[PDB]
This record gives structure tokens, C-alpha cells and sequence, in this order.
């Protein structure tokens, strides 16, 4: 009889991955969410254990919106899933889409919904803000971002902004964009000349240290065929923050 | 659905709507299995339901439904 077995290749093949994936969004939403925590004393060590209670989603909450939200103060697995309820509660007020995310799955820890949780939250706090010169009508936040991206970046040579995924991955977009803004920041003939991982090593330390933009990427992550999207759109947003 | 063709196009390697049995042992190699090619042909077979001898993206489907 049947053995399953190209399905079983199919699963390792798309399980490895899904689980890249995850572990490339954790490590981005992990420092994004802890360059908001920090204004409140608070640090996130492992996204998929140090959310469950719901205090540090509440507090993350607090300071991107700089209200005062309710907070459960007991200590049992009631508690936490009304703790994390509260969070839940506060975004769907404000209609922020999040589909199958339940107080369950981030009280139990679940990869896919805990880091779908962060997307929603950087999406409607930080990546929706934007408004780009130029922008048509029903354009997404996303389609503004991506056009913001392609003005910054004309009139380099060979530079092309045609996704957030691939067009991404060999540093020279993030070196031309910080360029454009303060071009002593920038040497572009070393960035012509340079390796994919030494441009985005300088332009993420560049952003840093002179733009104030956290790292939230690293140039391994990005350097390779297929760049997480959420990830990168999540740091170019950061880019744009930086520069009024 | 979406995420189904993503994990076609990891096999699909010349984007053709196909898969080989060269493209299933190019995967699985990548991912540190050593696969015959009778074993290939054997997988392909399974779920080949035209008998073409490749899978296309509906028998990938049927397959993983
Ligand atoms: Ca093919
Ligand atoms: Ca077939
Ligand atoms: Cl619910
Ligand atoms: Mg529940």
C-alpha cells in the first residue's frame, strides 16, 4: 500500500522552512519589542515564554500608546489568560485584525500566534503611520513603504527597490537609503565595491550609531535568497521613522 | 492556497509546474537524505495520479489535502 513518503519529504522540506521563518521574525520582534520596553523597565529574554502572563504585552501596550490599561494582579493561569485578554481586548477596540490569536495561544506560548501577535502590534503602531509624497489613493501602508523606498533610492546605479524581500538582501538599498539622508554617513564606492554581509553590517551600524535606529536585523538573516519580509519591512518602517 | 505553493516552488526548481524526480532528489539531498533512484521514482509514482511520471501542483495538492 501507500507510504506517504514524498508527502513526508514535503512536510521536512516545508517545516524547515516555516520554522526559519519563525526563528528569523523572533529574533526582529524580540529587539523591537524590547526598544519599547526598556522606557518601562522591562526586557523580553524569550518571546515564546516571557509574554504567556500578559504583564510585558500590557506594558508594551502602555508606552506605544501612552495609555493606562487594566492589569490583573493574580497569580494562577486564570489570571494570566484575563491578563492576556486585556491586551487583546484593547487592540480589537482600536480594530486591529488578529485573526485566530487567542489569550490561549500566547498564554501557551505558541510560535505562530505569539509572533503574529508582534506583526499586528508593529503593523498598526509603527508601519501604518506612514505618508509618502507621491502616494495614490487605496495604497496600503505596505505600497507607501515601498514607494517611499524607491524615491529614496533613485539616481544610485544599479539599485533597484522592486519587493521587501530580495531587493533587500545585498545591503546596498539600506547603505543608498541612509546615503540619500546624511551622505557623509556613507561611503558608496565602498559599498559598490563591498560583500553583501559587510553592507549590512555598516548600514545596520551606521543606523544605529548615528540614526539612533535599533538593530533589529542580522546581516546573516538578511544575506541569504529568500529575506523574511515581515522582517525587513519592519526595519525599513524604522529607517523611515528616523528620518523627518 | 498560498502556503501550498510556496512548498511546490521549494521542489520546483526550473518553475516548470513540476516535479521531477531529479527535483525531489535535489531537496532531499539538500536536506542531508541520500535518496535511490528507484526510491525517487517510487515516491513520484505514489501520488502520480495521471502516471505522467512528474507531479504537478493539483496531485501535489490531492497529496497533501
Ligand atoms: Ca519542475
Ligand atoms: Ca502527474
Ligand atoms: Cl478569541
Ligand atoms: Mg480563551
Amino acid at each position: 500500500g501507500p507510504m506517504d513518503n514524498l508527502y513526508l519529504a514535503v512536510l521536512r522540506a516545508s517545516e524547515g522552512k516555516k520554522d526559519e521563518r519563525d526563528r528569523v521574525q523572533k529574533k526582529t520582534f524580540t529587539k523591537w519589542v524590547n526598544k519599547h520596553l526598556i522606557k518601562a523597565q522591562r526586557h523580553i529574554s524569550d518571546l515564546y515564554e516571557d509574554l504567556r502572563d500578559g504583564h510585558n504585552l500590557i506594558s508594551l501596550l502602555e508606552v506605544l500608546s501612552g495609555d493606562s490599561l487594566p492589569r490583573e494582579k493574580g497569580r494562577m493561569r486564570f489570571h494570566k489568560l484575563q491578563n492576556v485578554q486585556i491586551a487583546l481586548d484593547y487592540l480589537r477596540h482600536r480594530q486591529v485584525k488578529l485573526v485566530n490569536i487567542r489569550n490561549d495561544d500566547i498564554a501557551d506560548g505558541n510560535p505562530k500566534l505569539t509572533l503574529g501577535l508582534i506583526w499586528t502590534i508593529i503593523l498598526h503602531f509603527q508601519i501604518s503611520d506612514i505618508q509618502v509624497s507621491g502616494q495614490s489613493e487605496d495604497m496600503t501602508a505596505k505600497e507607501k513603504l515601498l514607494l517611499w523606498s524607491q524615491r529614496m533610492v533613485e539616481g544610485y546605479q544599479g539599485l533597484r527597490c522592486d519587493n521587501f524581500t530580495t531587493s533587500w538582501r545585498d545591503g546596498r538599498l539600506f547603505n543608498a537609503i541612509i546615503h540619500r539622508h546624511k551622505p557623509m554617513l556613507i561611503d558608496m564606492n565602498k559599498v559598490y565595491r563591498q560583500t553583501n554581509l559587510e553592507n549590512l553590517d555598516q548600514a545596520f551600524s551606521v543606523a544605529e550609531r548615528d540614526l539612533g535606529v535599533t538593530r533589529l536585523l542580522d546581516p546573516e538573516d538578511v544575506d541569504v535568497p529568500q529575506p523574511d519580509e515581515k522582517s525587513i519591512i519592519t526595519y525599513v518602517s524604522s529607517l523611515y521613522d528616523a528620518m523627518p | 492556497i498560498a502556503e501550498f505553493k510556496e512548498a511546490f516552488s521549494l521542489f520546483d526548481k526550473d518553475g516548470d509546474g513540476t516535479i521531477t524526480t531529479k527535483e525531489l532528489g535535489t531537496v532531499m539531498r539538500s536536506l542531508g537524505q541520500n535518496p535511490t533512484e528507484a526510491e525517487l521514482q517510487d515516491m513520484i509514482n505514489e501520488v502520480d495520479a495521471d502516471g505522467n511520471g512528474t507531479i504537478d501542483f493539483p496531485e501535489f495538492l490531492t497529496m497533501m489535502a
